[PDB]
Parts: C-alpha cells; sequence; structure tokens
RNA sequence: AACCUGGUUGAUCUUGCCAGUAGUCAUAUGCUUGUCUCAAAGAUUAAGCCAUGCAAGUGAAAGUAUAUAUAUAUAUAUGUAGAAACUGCGAACGGCUCAUUAAAACAGUUAUAGUCUACUUGACAUUUAUAAGGAUAACUACGGAAAAGCUGUAGCUAAUACUUGCAUUAUCCUUUUGGAUAAGUAUUUGUUAGAAGGAAUUAUAACAAAGAAGUAACACGUAAAGUGUGUAUCAAUCGAGUUUCUGACCUAUCAGCUUUUGAUGUUAGGGUAUUGGCCUAACAUGGCUAUGACGGGUAACGGGGAAUUAGAGUUCGAUUCCGGAGAGGGAGCCUGAGAAAUAGCUACCACAUCUAAGGAAGGCAGCAGGCGCGUAAAUUACCCAAUUCUAAAGAAGAGAGGUAGUGACAAGAAAUAACAAUGCAAGGUUUGUAUUGGAAUGGUGGGAAUUUAAAACCUUCCCAGAGUAACAAUUGGAGGGCAAGUCUGGUGCCAGCAGCCGCGGUAAUUCCAGCUCCAAUAGCGUAUAUUAAAAUUGUUGCAGUUAAAACGCUCGUAGUUGAAUUUCAAAGAAUCAUUCUUUUUAAAAUCCGAUUUUGUUACUUUGAGUAAAUUAGAGUGUUCAAAGCAAACAGUUAAAGCAUUGUGUUUGAAUACUAUAGCAUGGAAUAACAAAAUUGAACAAGCUAAAAUUUUUUGUUCUUAUUUUGGCUUAGUUACGAUU
RNA sequence: AGCAUUUGUCUAAAAUACUUCCAUUAAUCAAGAACGAAAGUUAAGGGAGUGAAGACGAUCAGAUACCGUCGUAAUCUUAAC
RNA sequence: GGAAAAACCGUAAAUCCUAUCUUUUAAAGGAAGGAGAAGUCGUAACAAGGUUUCCGUAGGUGAACCUGCGGAAGGAUCAU
RNA sequence: ACUCUCUUAAGGUAGCCAAAUGCCUCGUCAUCUAAUUAGUGACGCGCAUGAAUGGAUUAACGAGAUUCCCACUGUCCCUACU
C-alpha cells in the first residue's frame, strides 16, 4: 500500500520486490455521516487508539470573536469546498460547511451582554439577518475520521461572503 | 518477523568492551538503562573481565543474587545492567569503592575511590525542559531527571550531585576557564582547560582543547563533559590525569623502567 | 560460522623455475647451514624480504617525521634483538645492507654447531630434533628457531637427555650384559 | 626480484600473435601420504523434492492448589512441598539461504521543527471499604467420532484473568495566623498570551468547549521504616519507520519515454504512527531524456572486503561482521510494544501424507539424514561445562552454541638417520666414499600422569621398542624452449608422442621399456577459470607514410581546450657558506596620535566525526612458527612494599587507515567566476514623507504639540569612472 | 571533388601593404548539414566521334579473349537522383 | 448484548481468452563458409608472367576472368 | 563442369513451372489432414514455358476463379412441430 509500487520519477516502470510491510497500513476509509452518534474504537500502530465516528449530530461549535463554545446540533451539510458527492450523500469530513441551531449562541449573548470577557465587538448585520432566522452557517474544523465528534466554528467576514456566493451566474 | 535484535556477536561488540576473537561468538547485551549501549560497560565484563572476580558469566550471575554490589547508592540485579560514564561502584563484602573513569587510550577503568568522596557524583544535563505549573527540570546523560534545578544552570553545565538525596549540591559553569574531559570523540580520554568555543550555524560546534602539556587539539561539543573548575579537578582523576603521552615518548617511557 | 584464528603464508615460490645460477646457489646455502629444502630457504627469504620492504618504505620518508623515527628505530631495535645488526651500524641503510647467509648465522642449529656440542651441521640438526638441546629454562626441538643475542649466553643439554645425565644409557645393552653377569658369576 | 624465452625466413631485421613461466582464502580431478599443530566443507547444478528423529520455553522469598504428599505446636494451628491447570512473560530474536533486485537495496552523509517505541532507567498523578460483583479452566460425571495438538454436555471453583468502586488538596484577603474561593493527565477543537533552539503555530500561561485513560479491593517479608507486581504523563533507553546529499556492471542492431488506468504540479479532503499522488475529488500541463532517459542483458544481493599488483591497476565479494531481501508459488489476514510472522493462521494454484473414503493432517533454504541433480561436498554423534539468550531469571530450557567424528579444501611446524673406526678414493697429517660397530631417537604397542561437560587428542612420565634402521618416498621429467642421457634393448610413418617448435620411414639424444641422471618433495601432476607476464587496452604508457589503422572534403551543435594583464620588494636573527625564520611597506572602515577587519568557488592544507574482524602496524621467546591477546616479577612458601596487627605487586590489549561526497579550518600561487560605460558613480548642501526624543489637552480612558535619527525629491565638489 | 578558346556581365578569393576599427570574438569538434570524380539510375532534348552489349572475320588444341570490321546503351546539354 | 447468514464498496489470489515480446528447436529444398585426398578442366597472379598491375564502377563469360569508362603508382619512367 | 560430332537464318538467354501452360501423370519430395487425384512450397531434358504475341514481381481494388482456418448454424445425423 503505502509509498512504493507506483512510476519511477523518470516516467520508468520501478521493479518491485519486498513483499507490502504491515507498518504501511493504509486502512480502508471511512465515510461518516449525519444520524444519531455511533462509533467505532480503532487500534491503531504501537496501541495508538483512534475513534471512527461513523454517524454523528451533535457538535462543539465555537463563536470565534468571543471565543465561546456551546454544543449543538447539526441541521443540514450544505456545502464543501472538495467534491459535490459528500454533501450530496450528507457525508461529513474536516473542512466541510454545516448549518447549526443558534439558539444556545443566542441564549448565551443574550444573558451576558443583553439584546437579541473582551465585551462589545458587535456583531455583523449579515451574521445578524441569519441570526434571526434561527439556523446559521458554520465550519467544521476537527476530524471525525480520527477524533470521533465534529468541532466547529461558526463563519465570519469575508470568509462567510465568500461560502454564501459559492453556495447559493446563479443556479 | 522484523522485530528489535536482542543478540550482540562478540566481534561486532565495541572495541571499548576489549574482548578477544575467539571466546565464545556472543557478547553480554547491556540491557536498556541509564547510559547508551555504546558508552557504557555491561557489568559482566566490569565484574569478570576488568576486575577479575569471576571467570564465568555463572560466577557473575553467583555474585549478583548477593545484594553486595551497589550502583549509585543502590542495589542492582541484572547482569546485563550499564555501569554508566559516571557513577560509584561499591562492592560491600571487602568495603571498596570504584569511580568509573576513561584511561588515556580509550577504555574504562574502575578507580579505587576513598569513602569520603564516593558520596557524591558529577552529572551532565543534556537538556532542560518546562514541565506544567512553570516548573524546570533537568536531563542528565546519567539518565536521571532533575527536578528544580537552578536557572542559573543551563544545559552544557555539570552539575554535583548528591546520591542521598539526589539534589544539587554546586555546579560548574561551561565557562572557557572550566576543565574539560573528552568523552567519545577521536581524542577521547583527555583533560584540558577550555581553550575557545566556535558557534556554527544549524550545524556541529566545535570547542578547541588545551592540555597541560600545552598541546592542542579540538573536539565536537557533544562528547565534552565539564570535570572541574580552574582550582582542580572535582573528582580524583586516574593515574596519567588525564595527560596523553604522544606513541614515540609512550614507548621510550615503557623501556625505561 | 568460520573461525577467527587467522593463518598465514610463510614463503614465496620462487619463479622462473631452472634458472642456473641461482639453482646451484640455493644448493651451495644448503650445503653450508643444512636446510632440508628448497622451502626452508623460500621461508628465509621470504622474510628477509619483508624487512627489506619495510625498511625501503621507511627510508622514502623524510627524516625528523615523527612515525619514521619511530616505526624505523623499533624494527632497528627489533633487529638488534635478532643480531642482525651490530652495535656501531644503526643506521636504515645497514638494514638494507642485510644479507642472505647473515641471516642463516642466526639458526639454532648453526649457533650449536659454532659452539660445539656436535660434530657437523648435519648431527647438530638431528642432535635438536631428538631432545638434546636446551636454551636455558626452556628445551627445544625446533631447529629453524632463531638465536636472540641474549640467548646465545645459554645455550646448553637438555637436562632430560642422556648427555644431562637424565637415564643414561642403552636400557637393552646395560640390562643384558648386567643378566649374563648375574647368570655367569 | 619494476625480469622474459621458442615459433613467420636460405640467412636477416621488424610488426604481430600464438606457445611457454609463475601465482590464484579457486573449484574440480590423478597418483602418493609417515608425523604434529591449525581447520574450509551440498553456494555455483535444482530458491529441486523430502522418510524418520530432534530444533522454544518458562515458577528456589514473592498472581492462582480441598489432585496429592508431608514437618513441627496443641480434630485444630501453622507451615513445607506440589502432578494438574488458568494467568503472566517469551516464542516478532536466533539460524538458514541469495531467488528477487541496477538510483532499487547498499555505503558513507543528513533530517525527523513529520513520527512510533515493550522490557529497562529516573522523575512522579487529576472531575460496604476491618474491603465489593460474577463466570470460567483444570477437576467430577455421562459421551460421540476410523484418525488428528478432535472435542459435546451438565455440575462445580479461583485468581495481579475479567468487572465495579470509597474522599482531599490547591488558590486570594486581614498581617506565624483567622476567613473566602477554586480543583480532568494525555488527546482534540476554538480563542489568545509567549525557558530554549539556526528558525516556532515550540516548552510553556490564560480563557470557552469536549475528553481517553488512570491515581493499588494485588503478593512477599524485608530495615537492629523494606521488596515484588501492576500503573497515567514526561524524559531517558534498547530501537524502528520515513528521509537529505553523493557514489554502480554490460548494452544504441534499445531514442524518444511518461500523462484516460497519478505521469508532474496546485487546492481541498480522506488515510496513516507521521510526511507525502500514499489515496479520492476538482483544477492546472507538466516531469524525465545523447552529461544516455525509456528499454534489453547480467551465469548480479550490496558493503565491510579477497586474489593478484613496482607504481598505476585488473579481476573477485553465495560464503565469519553489518544491512537488505525470502521461507514451494502468489495473495490476504489475527494477536500483540514489535509480524503482512511461516516449526501463527485463511484461501487459491503447484506438489503431496494418513483414511474403514465419511474426512483429517502438510511445507528442512534450523540440525542431522535421504533421493534427485550433478565437476562438486561430512555423523540420523556427545554435551549445555564455556559463550550467550529467553523465563514467573542461579538451579529450567536452547541441533543458538560448544565438543568430538568425517576431513591431503587451504595454512604453519617437521622425520625418513646420525656418528666413529678401518679399507679404498682424491687433496698438501687432510677431505670424500665401501667394509665393519657401539651410541642417539621418535614413529609405534602397552600402561599411567594429566586433560576433559564426558571421553578422545595434545603435552608429560614409566615400561616395551630399528639395521637390508624392509619402521622400504613419491610425483613428474631428462632435443630446444628448460635443469638432466648423440646410454642400452624393442618398434619401424605403425604404434605412438608432442601446451609449442617438432619427434617416429632400421643407430629414435622425443615412442615402448630397462638402466642411469634431474626438479620439487609429504607432497607432486592434470583440467577449467582468473591475475601477472601485457607499455598486446596504453591516464601514467601503445600504434595509425609503408606492417592493423586518418573520416572523400569542408562547415558546425553538444563535448574537450583556450594569449597577455591588476602588489613589486626591502631590512634583521639563527645554521652550513647556503638554508630556514621574523620585521615594514599602500587604502578604507572600526576601536582608545596608537591599536584590528576587507570579493565567491575550485584547488590545497590542517582538522573534526569515523564499527570491529580483516589489513598495514607497536608491544609480547605460543617449545618455533602459523599464532594468540596476553603476561611479567619475587618467594622450598618470606622478604619487600603500603594499610591502621592486615594486606602479593607491576601490568598489556598502542597506532594508522576507515571514498572522491558531506562537515569545520589556514592559505599569498594556480585556475574559474562575480563586479564590469550609446553610460555608471562617491561624497558635501538643501527640501520632503517614516521612525526615535521631549512635552501633554480631560471628567477608568480619547488627544494634540516642539526637538532628534534612518528613506526620498532637487545644484555643487572629487587624482570622479573604462588594461594590453 | 575539380578547373585550360574569345569578350562581356554577375560573383567570390588570397596574399601583400596599412601609426584603419573592433578587443578574445577563438582551436578542434560526436549530433546534424553543404558540396562530392567516374560509372549507374529517371526524365526530356541531343547523337559527331568513341563505343560495355552484340554480331561477325581471324589467332589458338579450344578463344565466349588479346587482334581486326561493324555496331546498339552510355558518352553531350537541361532537370532530377 | 449477540452466533449463523447475506449485500456493497475495497484488497485481490487464481483460472481462461487473446496480443506482443523471449527462447531454444523441427523441416523438403536452396545457398555459403571451412576441413580432407594423389580427382577434372584449365593458366588467372608472381619476371613487361608473355594483353603492366590495382582501384572504383557497369555489362558479359565455363571458371580462373575479359571488356568499357574515369582514376592511382604500391609501374616497367622520378629525366630535353 | 569438360571434350568430340553432325547441323541450323539463328539453335531459348534473363527468367518461370506438372501454374487456366505437363501428354506420359493421381509426376517425385515435402507440408496441410485421421484418410489429400484437392490446397500450398519445392524440384523441372519443359508431349508442346519464356521475354511488348510481353516476361517476372506486385500495394490497392474484385456480384471474379480456387483452398484452408475461426465464428456460426435443421446443410446433415433425423427429422418434428407450427
Amino acid at each position: 500500500r503505502d509509498g512504493r509500487h507506483k512510476l519511477r520519477l523518470t516516467g520508468g516502470k520501478k521493479k518491485i520486490h519486498k513483499k507490502k510491510r504491515k507498518y504501511e497500513l493504509g486502512r480502508p476509509p471511512s465515510n461518516t455521516k449525519l444520524g444519531s452518534r455511533q462509533v467505532h474504537v480503532v487500534r491503531g500502530r504501537g496501541r495508538n487508539y483512534k475513534y471512527r465516528a461513523i454517524k454523528l449530530d451533535s457538535g462543539s461549535f465555537s463563536w470565534p470573536t468571543f471565543g465561546i463554545s456551546k454544543n449543538t446540533r447539526i441541521i443540514d451539510v450544505v456545502y464543501n469546498a472538495s467534491n459535490n458527492e459528500l454533501v450530496r450523500t450528507k457525508t461529513l469530513v474536516k473542512n466541510c460547511i454545516v448549518v447549526i441551531d443558534s439558539h444556545p449562541f443566542t441564549t448565551w449573548y443574550e444573558n451576558t451582554f443583553g439584546t437579541t470577557i473582551g465585551k462589545s465587538k458587535n456583531i455583523d448585520p449579515l451574521l445578524l439577518e441569519q441570526f434571526k432566522q434561527g439556523r446559521v452557517l458554520a465550519c467544521i474544523s476537527s476530524r471525525p475520521g480520527q477524533c470521533g465528534k465534529a468541532d466547529g466554528y461558526i463563519i465570519e467576514g469575508d470568509e462567510l461572503l465568500f461560502y454564501k456566493r459559492k453556495m447559493d451566474k446563479r443556479n | 518477523g522484523k522485530g528489535i535484535k536482542k543478540h550482540l556477536k562478540r566481534v561486532n561488540a565495541p572495541s571499548h568492551w576489549m574482548l578477544n576473537k575467539m571466546g565464545g561468538q556472543y557478547a553480554p547485551k547491556t540491557s536498556s538503562g541509564p547510559h547508551k549501549l555504546l558508552e557504557s560497560i555491561p557489568l559482566v565484563i566490569l565484574l569478570r573481565n576488568r576486575l577479575k572476580y569471576a571467570l564465568t558469566f555463572d560466577e557473575v550471575k553467583m555474585i549478583l543474587i548477593q545484594k553486595i554490589v551497589k550502583v549509585d547508592n543502590k542495589v542492582r540485579t541484572d547482569c546485563t545492567f550499564p555501569v554508566g560514564l559516571m557513577d560509584v561502584i561499591h562492592i560491600t563484602k571487602s568495603n571498596e569503592y570504584f569511580r568509573l573513569l576513561y584511561d588515556i587510550k580509550g577504555r574504562f577503568v574502575p578507580h579505587r575511590i576513598t569513602n569520603e568522596e564516593s558520596k557524591y557524583k558529577l552529572c551532565k544535563v543534556k537538556k532542560i525542559l518546562l514541565r506544567k505549573g512553570r516548573l524546570s527540570i533537568a536531563v542528565t546523560h546519567d539518565g536521571r531527571s532533575i527536578p528544580y534545578i537552578h536557572p542559573d544552570v543551563k544545559v552544557n553545565d555539570t552539575v554535583r550531585l548528591d546520591l542521598e538525596t539526589g539534589k544539587v549540591l554546586e555546579h560548574l559553569k561551561f565557562q572557557v576557564g572550566s576543565l574539560v574531559m573528552v568523552t567519545a570523540g577521536h581524542s577521547v580520554g583527555r583533560v584540558g582547560v577550555i581553550s575557545s568555543i566556535d558557534k556554527n550555524m544549524g550545524t556541529y560546534d566545535i570547542i578547541h582543547v588545551k592540555d597541560s602539556r600545552n598541546k592542542v587539539f579540538a573536539t565536537r561539543l557533544s562528547n565534552v563533559f565539564v570535570i572541574g573548575d580552574n582550582t582542580k579537578p572535582y573528582i580524583s582523576l586516574p593515574r596519567e590525569k588525564g595527560i596523553k603521552l604522544d606513541i614515540i615518548e609512550e614507548r621510550r617511557n615503557r623501556l625505561k623502567a | 560460522p568460520k573461525s577467527y584464528r587467522n593463518y598465514s603464508k610463510t614463503a614465496r615460490n620462487p619463479k622462473r623455475p631452472f634458472e642456473k645460477e641461482r639453482l646451484d646457489q640455493e644448493l651451495k646455502l644448503i650445503g653450508e647451514y643444512g636446510l632440508k629444502n628448497k622451502r626452508e630457504i623460500w621461508r628465509v627469504q621470504y622474510l628477509l624480504a619483508k624487512i627489506r620492504s619495510a625498511a625501503r618504505y621507511l627510508l622514502t620518508l623524510d627524516e625528523k617525521s615523527s612515525k619514521r623515527i619511530f616505526q624505523g628505530e623499533a624494527l632497528l631495535r627489533r633487529m638488534v634483538r635478532q643480531g642482525l645488526l651490530g652495535e656501531n651500524e644503526e643506521k636504515l641503510d645497514y638494514v638494507l645492507g642485510l644479507t642472505l647467509p647473515k641471516l642463516l648465522e642466526r639458526r639454532l642449529q648453526t649457533k650449536v654447531f659454532k659452539l660445539g656440542l656436535a660434530k657437523s651441521v648435519h648431527h647438530a640438526r638431528v642432535l635438536i630434533r631428538q631432545r638434546h638441546i636446551r636454551v636455558g629454562k626452556q628445551m627445544v626441538d625446533i631447529p629453524s628457531f632463531l638465536v636472540r643475542v641474549d640467548s646465545e649466553k645459554h645455550i646448553d643439554f637438555a637436562t632430560t637427555s642422556p648427555f644431562g645425565g637424565a637415564r643414561p644409557g642403552r636400557v637393552k645393552r646395560k640390562s643384558l650384559k648386567k643378566q649374563k653377569e648375574k647368570t655367569e658369576a
């Protein structure tokens, strides 16, 4: 599997000897979808344990601008940076764009500052407009296939504008 | 399979073990432990091949079962346990204390030491790590971990260490006026004063060392062991006092006895 | 696995087999020093040649050179121990000057023949094989032992030899005579 | 020891080969073989096939014993053993082969700021309890199947196996102390703050989220308070994976290869222990190539190294060490720290054993031993004593390993007479040699002493014990090359010999004998390969008018090679007449009128850091040598030294080499290269925008203002600026 | 390689001479290219002499040869090879 | 909580079909080269070898060869 | 090969083959096939081949002549049903 038995830098067909070694691995790939939390333990080399989430729904989501996090159910997968197949199939992967249920954050803000740490950084109107309708656009950052949970952050400013334009000239 | 290699051929073993060609086929392989394989001796070699208190490995086992050997103030029990670059061997039946030192040819001799100086050792720090709660710890070439070290002590500074408490008594700066002992380079087993330091970006650092006969040689920083300050060596040096005769003179001396 | 004990050729075969002048010379040398085979001459020749090669290499190196002074002196001291060079000579060109009769002259059989004991070179060679000789403190049967200068002073008879006064004569004849005398009387 | 001879001819000189010669840790084979030491040995052919046997286990304070046995004190107390079995740890090392494999693997040289790491070492931990839950083996009973290291039930019972789970410490304030408050290790996310390394998105510190896993419900009896076993994190360590640089055999009658099926890159993922086309998607359209890519060949594992060498070199390296690869051929997997493991497993194909035919079991390139293949190779040995390994580690295991047996593979030492008398021989009392005749001795036979895991050998001693010293030396030769026969018979161009020239047709210096002689000698022939000889592969170091060989001629790309020129000298001391060494002599910057820095690279010098064995080499009377890595010294038993009534003492195992590449380092010459005028500077002056310095408006904090330093725009001023 | 009548036109060339200019621009060159006698080929002309083939007459034991008489192709220009 | 069983991607053994390459190897007949003898036919070459040789080329021939065309001297001339 | 001989205007050259050309003839030898008067390659004293009456070879092309091989089938075994 890993690291040999593909063509020479010159374009040549390099010969093979040295039968595949276990320390190569190349373990079988895992999708992971949106459903009810279900995770499998994997035993990696040297007794490194890894967590294979095969379905998830409830993550740790961070509002970066205020440095605070709440746990939230994730409503749907809406855009993927790479292939359209993953988003179509409703499967999570690291850099994917999901939508989160914003009631925890809304509740936090009202409790803390009032109105619907380093105080008063004043939201953004586009983000605020999304916020009223109660389900908000977020980027997963952690690796589900490694860490057994999917953790992410609310999109902001320029990054927000980019994803909104790509996601939805327009078909 | 393709695991770790546990055997060691007698020929493939280090030259400074000083084993013969024809004595069987396999050496003692040192167990893993506080000093590197290539930079120690296994306790079997020390007892049988150097001191000569055993003629066989079996006699070494018989000696070892009896808790009459102590290295570093504590009893040891495995034959293949490492002697270490600087340590105190204590043989309790005959009340003998040895400190281990290099000669001037490049091998380890067990050197007869008084009871009073036997209660301390010299430890080079290899690293200094900052651990949780902002508490420093130093890491020694003696495999030993040093909690709560002075911030005044840095990586090439050596430290005098008690054996009862494991705590530091004092330290010797690696300042360019300090006695240095050569540990593994081509000129291993010498003492000099540190002439000069040359610092090279991204690469090995070399230090120029001067002998008591005013001969100069250079050596790589990795293998340099501070051994005292300009007044005296802080432990008692063996017979030739770290000073190396040149071959012609050595042969001339040997004849002229 | 293969043994780590080393081994080497003593001698080198001579090249150009039938060269008359060399061949007759070798026979002449055998005639003087009592050697069994051309092989004995060849080993001695090889030994001399190695010394000559070493000395030649040394003399190429410059004077006052550290390696040169050390090794040259050491080799020369070894020659003094062997008794190849006299006291007055002490320089590498007398090492080059070493010559094959001079080396043969330091064989133990030769030394015995010179000192006495035997009445012939051949007599000396059989005497040495038949265990009558002693270098003092040690006994030897090898006629190709070479004598070192400090050991030329202690050539003797073996103390367990007849000439040392051990078992004193021919057991057969003395017993036969004694039995006959007792019977007769 | 830096070496040459015979053969073109009537005779000659060349060119040129062939022939001779020697070696070959390089195989075979023929004859012969007495000693002793030393010791390679089914690799070349078939990585062909294998009968039988053996080759990995493990419990001496310390997880588990109502199988069972047992000793003391009064059924009871202690204990001591303990078959059996669970559990634990190993069995992933060793050992073997060399098929594969030609930038691969390997060697030096980096990197790991891209990671994993059992045993061992040292630091050392956080959100019912006078003691918790079962269920299982051995074991008991009934069983089944021709047979397997097959296993079915049901009843039991333990564990350091499996599974639960019990406080308490730290932070801030009055001020020893009195109050208040906090309290998850890795790991992962988001947010920031920031002891060291050349460089940090590093150690680390805080905030907001998640979060494994743990921190003893365990066993001994240790010090006149301790140990074992398990255990989170860190470090160390035995290491492992990737990974930088540079280095290879033959072939152009292999010249364009590589990219749909990842080739080269970019982005994002997934995957990994981690980096990466490692793998998916999307996007680029590249990457490599006559300085030989891409193919083909290899009777090719690589290297340490080996043989041969005057110096260059040339060939060889299955084979002691290191590294790689593989276990009939392929493939896939489990367990565990470590495996794509082969005396683990599953399947296929190719083989193949037992079977009552239903099914079962199999893998010697472990060691023996067999068949086959062949030019070509040993005992179904004995032993774990040493050497080491593995274990719950003394005490058990190990065909790892040692020791023998077989052994003319190689290598060292070394007999096969010696000697005196006479007689004879030759010489100027001599030297030599067929008669005699007393000494010397292994080999050998026996006994020991000893050696040894045990025996045998070695050594040593005591008996026996040579004269045709039958206790018997052979092999190949005797024209030339080439050292020794124009000796004697037989054959008669036949038989034959003959590396080569040639010999053999009736005197054969060559055949076949015999006699004599000669070379080497317990060794000597023969074959095939290989090195020298071969300056006949030629860098050193060939030849090309005519002997082999100048392209028909010219242009020309790659290649190789390339004029001159920029800093000359002067003075002092040593030494034997020279040599070696020191001082000063332009210009700028920099440091307190004095003090010290100044292109790049090749090249070269030193160095550094280099596995041993090998190899060169110092030391060392193994009986000598091949060797080994040791040893030496005094002492009929004590002196002597030095320890404060005691203790042997000196010791040796050096040194060098370990590519050309990489690393540091002094450098004047030699080379390159950089810098270099249809123009480029260097400085002094002035204005301008950036930074520093001083000040500071106002009821937890927003300003403003002068001054000083680097960058930029604009006239002047300099030995201003270009080698022949 | 090759080049010999006359004159013209278009071309190149070398030496010399040069107190003329440039300033190393060079030397030899695998790859590749230009030219390349004679014969031969392909195509158009052209065709005197010469003359492989061939035909005869001789010479010779024989003669497919030397010698002789005749005689196609080629030899010449253009255009390719 | 969980044994049997299945389906899907993914590893992917193996079997067969083609295709090319590789390797020896058969084959009537053809046509070479050498080796062997005293066989046949010539007279080609060496002398001006009885037509100077030899080259390149083309045609012919029983073969050695002969002839054309243009070269060379290694020619038999270094020369009115 | 080489020689003699009668004789022609000249005596078949380069080629080619039992060919749509060969009587003798189902020529002799191979090969294809299980069996070959067929196919193909050779051989060639050829009843009676052969050089613009064209000879020899040919890529492409063919409602052409000929043979074999693969695929395929009621052509056939052996017919039946519709």
